């Protein structure tokens, strides 16, 4: 059919693909770290990962006047996740580790709104 | 092609502008030649017709489609003459409208009588599929 | 009773008033025309104006 | 590169809109009969083959255009004025100034294009329902590549004057 | 319909510009 | 500012279309100029976008014509009678200049607007769409009109 | 003259235009989160635009909310 | 154009305002027309008993 759910899930597909060139362009930062001008290897993540964490917030916003909780459940522990890096502001391997499972969960969700927005469309 | 004999206004930059021209919502660029502003000028006329047009067409159809009326009375079934209405071939009913002295059912009975598809069905469920 | 009431035609089924037409181009051909016209008519005084200058 | 692909297109917009003028299968209603630009060919009329021409007899301006199908043939006629003027780039060379001429007659065509077909839905329809046949989708294609033919040809102009 | 106009032409936005800059 | 005879009228044209303009007027004397067309033609866009809705929604036909001494005048519809009986009798014998006018024209009018038969009279009626018109008795008029 | 389900619909799609805009011009003319809010603003209440984007991927999203801001005003009149 | 941020707020909340108002009163016009252009004079003796 067509309601207000079905359209925020339509959202996400557009948005949440924008947000996987984040943690992909992550990667690509601490793997030239890795290897060795260290201030633009820096400063411009400190440029990205703003957008990153306001987009997020729009996800846990659109979905909470859907009324789809069951959605909000899956993305409100990675919004839990943010509120400690804001909060304080070798680390290496530890920041290596806190960005792959970012490629992973924000690419397993990102197939939820692929079939949950079929699940409601099609369903008339 | 006008604008470029031999300014901004290359083949990606056209597009651009007569898009925004199209809309209503207009740009930063214009055109600053004669023959450019004709053309836009021209343009302009065109789009505001037909956005003007297309929105009264939607509120004529709008406003036709929430004026509308369903047959619910036999007064309005009478003067109605798009719906077929139609009875027992050999019943009640038509022994009733046979010998029904009132204006309201005197006119159906007389469309009824004469009609060129069929106004009378042997079984009511013949009837009911049609 | 012989002359109205034995009619084929009734007034209130003819004036349906429901399901008007969409628009089609039949009657907004008359802006294409004056659209098409302004454009040869611009491209024209372009050219005037070119050779005017070049000469 | 493009000054070799403004040859090729003039002889695959021209003769690809000479045919769409001449086979007539533009327009399919209903028998089944498919119509066409001067002649509709009946089919399912009470007999196996039949192909008749049709009988068009201050709106008798637009029965003569209809009738006498200028529009649709006058962009071809410009497309073969602009086909040899971009051929003379060989032959009376460094003139910089003929392959603007060419530009002027690719565009013009263009107008004379989509007017050919406004003259011809209001006169058609002038419920049944009618479908566009592949022959009418030939037409069409004389136009798109009217245009990439007059981008063509007018931005080598001024790469030479540059 | 509209809104499936806008949804397609933002995500052809970001094919594009993944393109664009995928170009350098 | 230099809005020239050639800036003024290219910001006025972008002006009416709703569209926006290039570049505003710097005096008090040009913005008044400026904000009193942008009130008259939102105005008028509104009433014609008012008026082609009003149009579309509801249609009102009119007949071309309302009385017999109004088509004497006009004499754009080529009206006919039947060939021998009542009506012909009487517009020939017409006193008066309006019944006179319409016989004088019936007489040398052409082609032949004189009908043999009445059905072959409303057969002509119902092919013609607005250039035929038939002078029968009321009642059989109102008999073929509901029939 | 439009449910409330579309006015939820128009505020999203306002704000979910504005942030692609954003994103795209950030990829490569300033369109931040802030002069996107207001060009987006300005399109859907038939003004003036400040500026346009400069990029054919930015192009696009203009031209796409202008066909949306033109579609839901003519129906809401 | 404003160009603070509070400055932008007033420019938005009055755009809303005018743009609620030029469609309102366009619709009211078109409905003033419309109701205007669809009238009826009695002429006949049932209308005249209806009404
Ligand atoms: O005494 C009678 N009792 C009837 C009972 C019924 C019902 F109970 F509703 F079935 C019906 N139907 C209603 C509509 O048509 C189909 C059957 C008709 C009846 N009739 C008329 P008949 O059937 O034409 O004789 C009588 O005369
Ligand atoms: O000689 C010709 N020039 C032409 C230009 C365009 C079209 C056309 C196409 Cl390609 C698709 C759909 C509708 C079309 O015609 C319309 F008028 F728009 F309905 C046909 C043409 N034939
Ligand atoms: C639609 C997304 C396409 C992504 C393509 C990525 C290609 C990357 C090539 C270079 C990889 C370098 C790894 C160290
Ligand atoms: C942008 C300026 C457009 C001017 C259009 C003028 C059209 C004139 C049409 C005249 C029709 C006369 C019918 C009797
Ligand atoms: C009354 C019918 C008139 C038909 C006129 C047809 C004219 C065709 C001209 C073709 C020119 C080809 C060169
Ligand atoms: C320019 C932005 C204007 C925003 C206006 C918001 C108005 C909200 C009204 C809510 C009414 C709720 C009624 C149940
Ligand atoms: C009108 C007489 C000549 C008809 C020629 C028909 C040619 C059809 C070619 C089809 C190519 C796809
Ligand atoms: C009724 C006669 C029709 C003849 C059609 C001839 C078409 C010639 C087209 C030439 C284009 C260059
Ligand atoms: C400085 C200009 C002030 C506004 C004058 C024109 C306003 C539109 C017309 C109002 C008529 C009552
Ligand atoms: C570069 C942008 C070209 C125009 C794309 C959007 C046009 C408006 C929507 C059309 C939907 C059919
Ligand atoms: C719908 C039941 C749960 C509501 C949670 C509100 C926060
Ligand atoms: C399809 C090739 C061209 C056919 C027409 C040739 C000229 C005819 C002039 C009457
Ligand atoms: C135009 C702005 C509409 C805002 C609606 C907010 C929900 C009622
Ligand atoms: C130099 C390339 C121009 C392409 C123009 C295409 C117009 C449809
Ligand atoms: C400032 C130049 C004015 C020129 C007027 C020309 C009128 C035809
Ligand atoms: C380019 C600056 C972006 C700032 C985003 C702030 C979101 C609240
Ligand atoms: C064929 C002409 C291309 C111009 C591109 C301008 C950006
Ligand atoms: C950068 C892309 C330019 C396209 C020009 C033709 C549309």
């Amino acid at each position: 059919a067509f309601t207000f759910a079905a359209f925020c899930y339509m959202l996400t597909l557009v948005l949440c693909a924008s947000l996987i060139f984040f943690v992909i362009w992550h990667i690509i930062a601490f793997d030239e770290l890795r290897t060795d001008n260290i201030e633009r290897i820096c400063c411009l993540l400190r440029k990205l990962v703003v957008p990153e964490y306001s987009i997020h917030g729009l996800f846990c916003l659109m979905f909470l006047c859907a009324a789809e909780w069951v959605t909000l459940g899956l993305n409100i522990p990675l919004l839990f996740y943010h509120l400690w890096r804001y909060f304080h502001r070798d680390i290496l391997n530890y920041c290596q580790k806190e960005s792959w499972c970012k490629l992973a969960f924000y690419l397993l969700s990102f197939f939820y709104y692929l079939y949950s927005m079929v699940y409601t469309l099609v369903s008339f | 092609l006008v604008s470029r004999f031999s300014n901004e206004f290359g083949i990606f930059n056209s597009l651009w502008f007569s898009l925004g021209a199209f809309m209503q919502q207009g740009c930063d660029i214009s055109p600053r030649s004669l023959s450019g502003r004709i053309v836009g000028g021209v343009w302009w006329f065109f789009t505001l017709i037909i956005i003007s047009s297309y929105t009264a067409n939607l509120a004529a159809f709008l406003t036709v489609e929430r004026m509308v009326s369903p047959i619910e009375s036999a007064e309005d079934l009478a003067k109605q003459t798009e719906i077929a209405y139609g009875t027992l071939e050999a019943g009640s009913t038509k022994e009733f409208f046979r010998r029904s002295k009132i204006a309201v059912f005197e006119k159906m009975w007389t469309y009824m009588k004469s009609a060129e598809p069929s106004v009378f069905v042997r079984t009511t469920e013949e009837g009911m599929i049609r | 009773k012989w002359w109205y009431d034995k009619g084929e035609c009734g007034s209130g089924g003819g004036d349906s008033k429901e399901k008007t037409s969409a628009l089609s181009l039949s009657n907004v051909a008359g802006v294409f025309y004056i659209l098409v016209g302004g454009l040869g008519l611009a491209m024209l005084v372009a050219l005037i104006e070119f050779c005017y200058k070049s000469r | 590169v493009q000054v070799l692909l403004t040859t090729i297109g003039a002889f695959s917009a021209f003769g690809l809109m000479t045919i769409a003028i001449s086979t007539d299968y533009w327009l399919y209603t209903r028998g089944l009969t498919h119509s066409g630009l001067w002649r509709i060919c009946c089919l399912e009329g009470l007999k196996r083959g039949v192909c008749v021409k049709i009988n068009h007899f201050a709106e008798y301006l637009l029965r003569v255009v209809r009738a006498s199908s200028i529009f649709p043939i006058l962009s071809a006629i410009l497309l073969l004025l602009g086909g040899v003027c971009v051929a003379a780039s060989r032959v009376y060379k460094s003139k910089r100034n003929i392959i603007l001429g060419a530009g002027i007659l690719f565009v013009a065509a263009g107008l004379s294009n989509i007017i050919g077909v406004i003259v011809y839905i209001s006169a058609n329809a002038g419920k049944n329902h009618y479908s566009y046949g592949w022959s009418f989708y030939f037409g069409g294609l004389s136009f798109i590549l009217a245009e990439v033919i007059g981008v063509l040809a007018v931005n080598i102009y001024i790469e030479r004057s540059r | 319909g509209v809104f499936y106009i806008l949804i397609g032409g933002l995500g052809l936005a970001m094919l594009v510009a993944l393109i664009e800059f995928c170009y350098k | 500012n230099e809005f020239g005879i050639f800036n003024s009228l290219w910001f006025s044209l972008g002006a009416f279309m709703r569209q926006g303009c290039d570049i505003s007027p710097r005096s008090l004397s040009g913005r008044i100029v400026g904000g009193v067309w942008w009130f008259f033609t939102l105005i008028i866009i509104s009433s014609y976008t008012a008026n082609l809705a009003a149009f579309l929604t509801v249609e009102r036909m009119v007949s071309p014509i309302e009385s017999a001494e109004d088509l004497s005048k006009q004499t754009e519809i080529a009206y006919g009678t039947l060939d021998s009986g009542s009506t012909k009798e009487f517009f020939r014998r017409s006193k008066i200049a309006v019944f006179d006018k319409m016989w004088t024209y019936m007489r040398s009018a052409e082609p032949s607007v004189f009908v043999r038969t009445t059905a072959e009279g409303v057969a002509r009626v119902r092919k013609s769409k607005g250039k035929y018109a038939y002078l029968l008795e009321s009642t059989m008029n109102e008999y073929i009109e509901q029939r | 003259p439009l449910a409330y389900e579309i006015w939820m619909c128009i505020v999203f799609a306002y704000i979910g235009v504005s942030v692609v805009l954003f994103l795209v011009s950030r990829f490569s003319n300033e369109f931040g989160i802030f002069n996107s809010l207001w060009f987006s603003l300005g399109a859907f209440m038939r003004q003036g635009c400040d500026i346009s984007p400069r990029s054919l991927s930015g192009r696009i999203v203009g031209g796409v909310w202008w066909f949306f801001t033109l579609i839901i005003i003519s129906s809401y009149t």
